[PDB]
């Protein structure tokens, strides 16, 4: 099914499943992290979902269709990350993001630590759009953690022949 | 083999929600395979 919402990603092996990730589904189109599916198509009920787009150095990949997701942290705001643990309630946590500050530009970025599995959970503005992905970051010194928050792009629809 | 989503819930944010975290700022380089590394 590809109702909006938020979903785990998970995988099956011979015993049981394993959560490995998260993502977002808006519009008709699953949005979630490269390292979570590494690009590889997904099961949803009975039907496939195939990979349409993706960017691994965003580290984001979209199923059925190009990215919708085009909210931006207006940087001023706190945000908040709707995690959704391995085994866990989806739960929403508040923050005001820090930056990344790369040769390129700023990016919002959380310091908020979860399981890995957590990967993929949105990070929303008080509207409840939802301004990113959670789950590519550093490890600062103490061993803690910070995320970027990932967004891509929504591009504009492409001409028809 | 078999990787599957299943529904988690609705996307909303939370009026009351607990609030955490500092906000750091750190020096960062993005590489081609989107490996963040500290400066
Ligand atoms: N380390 C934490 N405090 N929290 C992290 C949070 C993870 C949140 C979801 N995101 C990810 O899993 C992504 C996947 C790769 C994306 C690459 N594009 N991983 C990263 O962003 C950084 C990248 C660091 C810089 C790369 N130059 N990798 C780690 O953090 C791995 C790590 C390091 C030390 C010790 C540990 C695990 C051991 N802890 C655990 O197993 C408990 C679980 N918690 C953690 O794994």
């Amino acid at each position: 099914e590809t109702t909006d919402g938020v979903y785990r990603v998970m995988t099956r092996r011979l015993l049981g499943s394993t959560q490995v990730g998260v993502g977002v589904m808006q519009e008709g189109v699953f949005h979630t992290m490269w390292h979570v599916t590494k690009g590889a198509a997904l099961r949803s009920g009975e039907g496939r979902l195939d990979p349409y787009w993706g960017d691994v150095k965003q580290d984001l990949v979209s199923y059925c269709g190009p990215w919708k997701l085009d909210a931006a942290w207006d940087g001023l705001s706190e945000v908040q990350l709707l995690a959704v643990p391995p085994g866990e309630r989806a739960k929403n946590i508040q923050t005001l993001p820090g930056i990344f500050k790369t040769k390129d530009g700023d990016i919002g970025a959380v310091a908020l630590d979860y399981p890995a599995g957590t990967s993929g959970s949105p990070i929303l503005d008080k509207c409840g759009r939802v301004i990113g992905l959670y789950g590519n970051g550093v490890v600062i010194k103490n061993g803690s953690y910070v995320s970027a928050i990932t967004q891509g792009k929504r591009e504009e629809e492409t001409p028809v022949e | 083999v078999d990787m599957y989503i299943e529904r988690a819930g609705d996307i909303t944010w939370e009026k009351d929600a607990e609030v955490t975290g500092n906000s750091p700022r750190l020096d960062v380089a993005l590489d081609e395979s989107g490996d963040f590394s500290l400066v």
